[PDB]
């Protein structure tokens, strides 16, 4: 899960 | 009403919908493996029902998806266990269906 | 004929409309963007979902700010009065009202100016969607229990  | 002749001009800013993946101020999640969680919801829920809903109610399936499916995993606490709520905004003025006849 | 009811656009002209994808991955090193693993499953998944939609799918990749506009601008003057509608999938880094170029930001509104009821005629009174997997700033939901 990362971030945009 | 003074103006019968309104119905002759449209505002220009409508009939535009804008499907955002996160609510105004907030990040927006992205799985490395998976894709995006909002993506993801939108692509499943065109999927099944794209023949039998209005736009607004897929979108808002998207929105249940989204919230009640998804948490992240971080190993950092300040990004780990947290969620996601879409935005739908609607300048529309029909309900759009994807199917016609 | 019978009573009729305007309730719901027009989605039986002869095309439903393009679908625009545009997919960054890859940023100049200068900007200091991260790549955004895990879009090209979003930007595969997309173009399939709206292949069986009936849109007339073009995907893009890694486009510039300038690119970005150019095409917006580009596209906004075919040809639509044969199309439905028009779709426009973002998928990039942004902040609040932006998204990146792959060497720097667009204003969204300079995005969605291009098709004003005013500007693009052969859309007017069509729904036009923009669907936008980027930030929105840097606030985290840390959500509640149900």
């Amino acid at each position: 899960d990362e971030v945009d | 009403v003074d103006d019968d002749m309104a119905c002759h001009k449209i505002p220009v800013e409508a009939d535009f919908l804008y499907a955002y993946s996160t609510a105004p101020g907030y990040y927006s999640w992205r799985n490395s493996k998976d894709g995006s969680w909002f993506i993801q919801s939108l692509c499943a829920m065109l999927k099944q029902y794209a023949d039998k809903l209005e736009f607004m109610h897929i979108l808002t399936r998207v929105n249940r998806k989204v919230a009640t499916e998804f948490e992240s995993f971080s190993f950092d606490a300040t990004f780990h266990a947290k969620k996601q709520i879409p935005c739908i905004v609607s300048m529309l003025t029909k309900e759009l269906y994807f199917y016609h006849h | 004929s019978g009573i009729s009811l305007d309730n719901s656009y027009k989605m039986d002209y002869p095309e439903m409309g393009l679908c625009i994808i545009i997919n960054n991955k890859n940023f100049h090193k200068s900007t200091g963007m991260t790549s955004r693993s895990g879009t090209d499953v979003d930007a595969a998944n997309l173009r399939e979902t709206f292949r069986n939609l009936k849109y007339e799918v073009r995907n893009k990749n890694d486009l510039t700010r300038e690119e970005i506009v150019e095409l917006m601008r580009d596209v906004s003057k075919e040809d639509h009065s044969k199309r439905s509608s028009f779709v426009c999938v973002l998928l990039s880094h942004g902040e609040e009202g932006i998204i990146f170029g792959t060497n720097g930001p667009v204003d969204l509104k300079k995005i969605t100016n291009f098709f004003r009821g005013d500007r693009c005629r052969y859309l007017t009174g069509k729904p036009k969607l923009f669907i936008i997997q980027a930030c929105r700033g840097t606030e985290l939901d840390c959500g509640i229990e149900t």
